[PDB]
């Protein structure tokens, strides 16, 4: 049972996000290049953040 | 009682050619079988 | 499911013609026709009418949404 | 001295399920869908393969990847095009099929009929996950709703999403995933119709008129072999028209705009296949409530063979019957119709009406009207 | 150059359902620029007449065309 | 449904209902234990040493 | 709200007929006179134009005209190439931000599945490139943005492109804004398409082919049942 | 009035059509093969031959002539008794089971 | 006097092995000559609107 | 009633391959690398499968795909070393059952 | 096989696909295997028939 545990547990958390994609977890957004009164929009998480 | 039974009339499906009761089908054997073979036949060569 | 034991049935006879000595298509219109107008007079009855009413669904659906995209007057009045 | 068709074990497999396999000699063109499906199976297989070595499962390279089997490679067109094609050729004959069981009563085989619902599980997952692979506009974002609707689960919900998604949104991981996904998928498909086909040879196969035909049984390869063959002919009749007349008939236009996922495509539907789940679930307003009922909506099939208190196997001699049966039809075509439609005041009624309709028949009407008509029937 | 666009847009103008489109068009831009703030816009009466003209333009521009 | 509804099945039900409580908290512990489920594994002490 | 536009009697539309290949010809000398310093065909190249509108010498003096980058020399640096058949079509702009920044902002969309992206197809593409009108009452336009009735939003952000004598087709014909638009449509129809000839002819094909096999299938398949078919039955009790 | 809409509803069930008996096309669970197989041997070849017409006629997709299709009032539930009876033995059987 | 389908079952169709040749050389003339036929009808139907057609101006 | 083992389509066929088999009593050590084998092919498909959720065939991408998977997905290179050995091992079990055909004469099946 | 004049992108590709579905292929194979071991039993290491010992 630990070992199926341990196996099962290892290939499911392979599923799971990669190192890299947590790595851009956060973002650093440069407040100065936005210009006022435009919704200048990233890619934070894989989504569109306004 | 197997004397009391007849075969059914089957005229209105049986081909032109076997159609009268006193010609012999093996006149006729051969174009009806190369009828029906080469409908398969063409069929093969379209497939 | 072997075909030798399948069901236990007596005194049934049936005679079948060789598909050669017999014709692939006997009256298949003088016949067909017919027995499709009766196949189709007997269907026609149950599986028409519940399509007809989508059709009316569909028609009255499609007037009413271009209606609602249609400008109310009364809205830009006054 | 013994025939080999009989003797030897590997042809004598073959022999009973395919060659003298005792039929019914009544069985319409109906039952000639699950063969439509075998081949149709087939097809999808081998088409897949032969795409699957031109397409490359990476973002940077998929849509440039569909590209270039589409123009390139000698014959693509043809290959993407059957694939695309057969997919709703598939799902045509699927939706054709359990209607015929569900109006000639060939639920009453229990295990074949729940072994199909399963397949229909898996067929429908294979062509989702199938879909997002060009990834268009439309796939990016029909992979987003379709995923994000798990979300609604209590609890796991958002946990279970992103392992899904192998991220915090669809992505390459998903992507990539969703490529091993497709190509697995269809071969437990095959190794499922075979459990299939064992059980449906335990009971035999239901006719028409739903009485035991064991009197009248007649040997499967002289006859269904070439009404099989002509059926398959008439199937690639349509999908070859599909394939080369109108190649995109059935699909989007919107798939052949790089995927963008900071823009949003001017209307998101699931394929045709899928719209009339999709109408379901958009009907319920609560989230949970929506996945719930989308999931019930094969689900029920499930129940169907506990719902019959007819004592009539078919509904072939039950006129009331019928007309619930059809009527149950058209909802699901309304349904396909409200899914393709935008929700917006003369549809969201006309969406929810007939999702209360089609559960409805299924559950309530169905039943109580065949006990009206065994009544009817001095039973 | 006459483009046939131009002549083949002319000819509808002379069709009747592009007549009353027209004549629609015309009185709901005139209460629009009457009304000095008003929300009202004459896109939805454009649509009218130029769906009518283009539909009579498409079955007779491509003969012009070659 | 009603051929179930008597007392010889209640009696059979009364026998196997340890049993099944019994498979029950089997499932339950497997689940908490395969998941690593923190809120139930919290209280259980020394398996609180982790996390 | 939306318009339509309409089923415009395009050559090809026929179930068997094709794109006329002198109009894809006059159609590609708009794209790279007109719609090419914006809009970038990156999925089609010269080497596809090699059988359908320019000889084998005329694509490749065609590829040349234009300059492509090349991959790093020694000491690598990139440096520019007189371009050959396999070059792709070369993309106005770098990156799709300096498009943007070319064009107030508005990403020109790539030609080469333009018509099988957008609804309607072809037609639109015409309705919209010959739709450019006087903004209505009360419609206010930003700066930088067009009166389109077709594109959505009626707010196009690309000023009428195509005008009379916008070019000068070497074929001598009337270069009329209908004229041009027709033919830029029927050069974007075969780059979403450029299997639609084979396709069609496979249509045919396949339909004459079936129409053979079906009735003959069909009559193997009467020929076999007939046994049933014409089957008697009869009860004797004894 | 009763009688009316059960005759209509006789002719609506096509069963009358292909020459079959309302008790020819019960559904064949276990209780209605038990009853099957406890038939007379008269009646159970009239059965046989019965489907086995049917089934015919089905497959060629024709109906029995208008004269020969069965009455409402001439159709006998043949197998009715035997099936009641099957069904009240397997229901005392339940019921010694229940308790 | 033997028919025409009489005659072709005694020459090429009583033994599957010649039923097969038949099959098989049937096959590679109905190609060629299916091919050519389907080609002309495409051509004819898009006369002038060809590559091939239209060659001559440009080469 | 019957044993559903023995009279259930689908348990009746594993009942017949893996439970009441009949077997010789004095099969060898040798006689389990066939299972081996099984049991290989089973554990390659599996770790394939999870391998190919991150790995992309294209020229440019691939190399760097599986670098990817070696560092970066989690567990991944577990998954990966027991492809590339799980390969080896089958290799040496496929030799090991022809040499066990070869000696006891399992070839005359 | 190489899909073009030398190993390349093609030929990656393809052997991905290949390497994908011949597993299943084998399991199949496998699988008649088993079927045709089990027609005839299975030999033991002194190589006499074994049905009175099984
Ligand atoms: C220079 C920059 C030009 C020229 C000379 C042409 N176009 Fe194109 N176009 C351009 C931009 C910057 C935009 C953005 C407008 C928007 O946001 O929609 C467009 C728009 C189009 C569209 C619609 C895009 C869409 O909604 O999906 C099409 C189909 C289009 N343009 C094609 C087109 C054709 C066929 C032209 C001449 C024959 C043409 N354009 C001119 C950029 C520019
Ligand atoms: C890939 C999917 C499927 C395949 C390959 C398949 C294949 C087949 C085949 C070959 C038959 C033989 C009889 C016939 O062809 O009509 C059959 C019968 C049947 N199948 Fe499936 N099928 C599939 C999906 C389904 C589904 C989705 C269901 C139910 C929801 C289902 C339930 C049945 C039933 C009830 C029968 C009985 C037919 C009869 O009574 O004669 N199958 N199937
Ligand atoms: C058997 C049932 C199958 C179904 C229903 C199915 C369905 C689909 C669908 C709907 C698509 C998207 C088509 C498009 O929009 O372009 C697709 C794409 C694809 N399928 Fe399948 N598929 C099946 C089997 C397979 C198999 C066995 C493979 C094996 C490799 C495969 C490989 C692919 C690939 C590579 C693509 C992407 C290429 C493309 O989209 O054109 N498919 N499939
Ligand atoms: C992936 C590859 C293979 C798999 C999964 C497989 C599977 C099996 C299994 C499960 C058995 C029964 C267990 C045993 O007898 O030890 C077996 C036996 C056998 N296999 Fe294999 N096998 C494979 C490769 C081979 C090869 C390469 C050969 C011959 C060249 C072969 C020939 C045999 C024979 C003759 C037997 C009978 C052994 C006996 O009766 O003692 N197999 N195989
Ligand atoms: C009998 C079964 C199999 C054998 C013997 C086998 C063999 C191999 C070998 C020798 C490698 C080289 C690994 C390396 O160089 O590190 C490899 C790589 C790979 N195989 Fe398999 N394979 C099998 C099954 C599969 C299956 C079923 C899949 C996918 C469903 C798969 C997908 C892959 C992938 C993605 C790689 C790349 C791993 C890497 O780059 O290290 N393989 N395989």
């Amino acid at each position: 049972a630990y070992a199926a545990k341990n196996a099962v547990s290892q290939f499911v958390s392979s599923m799971s996000a990669s190192a890299d994609v947590l790595a851009m977890s956060k973002i650093e957004i440069k407040l100065s290049d936005i210009p006022e009164g435009k919704n200048m929009a990233f890619k934070w998480r894989g989504k569109p953040l306004f | 009682s197997h004397t009391d039974i007849r075969v059914p009339d089957f005229s209105d499906y049986r081909r032109a050619e076997v159609l009268d009761s006193t010609k012999s089908s093996k006149e006729s054997s051969d174009a009806r079988k190369g009828f029906s073979y080469l409908i398969t036949a063409t069929t093969t060569v379209g497939v | 499911r072997e075909f030798g034991h399948l069901t236990r049935m007596r005194h049934v006879i049936t005679y079948s013609l060789s598909p050669f000595e017999q014709r692939a298509f006997p009256h298949y219109f003088t016949k067909g026709i017919p027995n499709v107008l009766r196949r189709t007079r007997a269907c026609i009855l149950r599986v028409a009418p519940p399509f007809v009413v989508f059709y009316l669904v569909y028609t009255w659906g499609t007037q009413e949404f271009e209606k609602s995209k249609r400008k109310n007057p009364a809205a830009y009045e006054n | 001295m013994t025939n080999i068709r009989k003797s030897h074990p590997l042809m004598k497999i073959i022999n009973n399920a395919f060659i003298d396999l005792p039929a019914p000699s009544n069985i319409s063109s109906w039952w000639n869908f699950g063969s439509l499906l075998g081949i149709c199976l087939i097809l999808q297989i081998l088409t897949g393969l032969f795409l699957a070595m031109h397409y490359t499962s990476d973002t940077t390279t998929a849509f440039s990847s569909v590209t270039h089997i589409c123009r390139d490679v000698n014959y693509g067109w043809v290959i993407r095009y059957l694939h695309a094609n057969g997919a709703s050729m598939f799902f045509i004959c699927l939706f054709i099929h359990v209607g015929r069981g569900l109006y000639y009563g060939s639920y009453m085989f229990l295990e074949t009929w729940n072994i199909g619902v399963v397949l229909l599980f898996t067929v429908m997952a294979t062509a989702f996950m199938g879909y997002v692979l060009p990834w268009g506009q439309m796939s990016f974002w029909g992979a987003t709703v379709i995923t994000n609707l798990l979300s609604a689960i209590p609890y796991i919900g958002t946990d279970l999403v992103e392992w899904i998604w192998g991220g915090f949104s669809v992505d390459k991981a998903t992507l990539t995933r969703f490529f091993a996904f497709h190509f697995i998928l269809p071969f437990i498909i095959t190794a499922l119709a075979a459990v299939h086909l064992l059980f449906l040879h335990e009971t035999g196969s239901n006719n028409p008129t739903g009485i035991s035909s064991d009197m009248d049984k007649i040997p499967f390869h002289p006859y269904y072999t070439i009404k099989d063959i002509l059926g398959a002919l008439f199937m690639m009749l349509i999908l070859l028209i599909l394939v080369l007349f109108s190649p995109d008939l059935l699909g989007d236009p919107d798939n052949y705009t790089p995927a963008n996922p900071l823009n949003t495509p001017p209307h998101i539907k699931p394929e045709w296949y899928f719209l009339f789940a999709y109408a379901i679930l958009r009907s319920i307003p609560n989230k949970l409530g929506g996945v719930l009922a989308l999931v019930a909506s094969i689900l029920i099939l499930i129940l169907m063979p506990m719902l019959h208190t007819s004592k009539q196997r078919s509904m072939m001699f039950r006129p009331l019957s019928q007309c619930l049966f059809w009527m149950l039809v058209a909802d699901l075509i309304t349904l396909t119709w409200i899914g393709g439609q935008p929700v917006e005041h003369p549809f969201i009624i006309i969406g929810q009406l007939a999702s209360i309709l089609y559960f409805l028949i299924i559950l309530v009407l169905m039943p109580i009207t065949s006990i009206i008509e065994n009544n009817l029937l001095k039973w | 150059l006459v483009d046939p666009l131009t002549t083949v847009r002319e000819q509808c103008e002379q069709i009747e359902k592009c007549i009353k489109a027209r004549e629609r068009l015309e009185l709901c831009d005139q209460r629009v620029s009457s009304r000095s703030q008003t929300e009202e816009d004459c896109t939805e009466e454009l649509f009218d007449f130029l769906h009518a003209r283009d539909h009579c333009v498409a079955h007779k521009l491509f003969n012009s065309l070659k | 449904l009603s051929r179930f509804l008597g007392p010889r099945y209640r009696e059979l039900a009364r026998n196997w209902i340890p049993t099944a409580s019994m498979w029950g908290a089997v499932g339950a512990v497997g689940l908490v234990w395969a998941t690593d489920w923190r809120l139930i594994l919290d209280w259980v002490p020394y398996i609180n040493g982790k996390f | 709200l939306e318009l339509h536009a309409p089923s415009y009697p395009w050559s090809h539309r026929g179930l068997l007929s094709s794109l006329d290949h002198t109009s894809i010809r006059r159609g590609f000398q708009v794209y790279k006179q007109v719609c090419s310093s914006c809009h970038s065909m990156d999925y089609v190249a010269y080497r596809h134009l090699v059988g359908v509108c320019y000889t084998e010498e005329e694509a490749k003096a065609l590829a040349e005209e234009v300059e492509v980058q090349d991959g790093p020399n020694e000491d690598g640096e990139m440096f520019m190439r007189p371009g050959k058949l396999s070059d792709y079509f070369p993309k106005p702009y770098p990156n799709p931000e300096a498009a943007r920044a070319a064009n107030n902002g508005a990403l020109p969309p790539d030609l080469s599945y333009i018509v099988r992206a957008r609804h309607g197809g072809e037609d639109y593409v015409f309705s919209l490139l010959t739709g450019y009108c006087e903004p209505p009452t009360g419609v206010s336009l930003r700066e930088g943005l067009y009166f389109n009735p077709y594109f959505p939003g009626q707010a196009i952000a690309m000023a009428p492109p195509i005008y009379n004598e916008v070019l000068e087709f070497d074929d001598g014909t009337p270069a009329t804004m209908s004229q041009v638009a027709k033919d830029v449509c029927t050069f974007l129809r075969w780059a979403s398409e450029p299997e639609h000839d084979h396709r069609k002819r496979m249509g045919l094909k396949m339909l004459m082919m079936m129409g053979l096999l079906l009735p003959l299938v069909y009559a193997m398949k009467r020929h076999k049942w007939s046994v049933l078919k014409s089957r008697k039955l009869a009860y004797r009790p004894p | 009035w009763l009688e009316g809409i059960r005759k209509w509803y006789y002719n609506a069930a096509g069963f009358n059509k292909l020459g079959l008996m309302r008790d020819d096309t019960i559904y064949e669970d276990d209780d209605v093969k038990e009853a099957i197989r406890r038939l007379p041997e008269n009646l159970y070849n009239d059965r046989v031959f019965r489907i086995k017409r049917a089934l015919d006629l089905t497959m060629r997709q024709q109906i029995l002539p208008k004269e020969q299709w069965t009455k409402y009032e001439e159709d006998k539930f043949y197998l009715e008794p035997y099936l009641k009876e099957v069904i009240r033995e397997r229901k005392e059987r339940e019921e010694w089971a229940k308790k | 006097a033997p028919t025409l389908t009489a005659r072709l079952y005694s020459l090429l169709f009583r033994r599957t092995s010649t039923f097969a040749l038949t099959i098989a050389v049937g096959a590679l003339f109905f190609e060629r000559a299916f091919d050519q036929g389907a080609d002309a009808i495409y051509e004819h139907i898009n006369q002038g609107k060809l590559w091939k057609h239209i060659k001559h101006k440009y080469e």
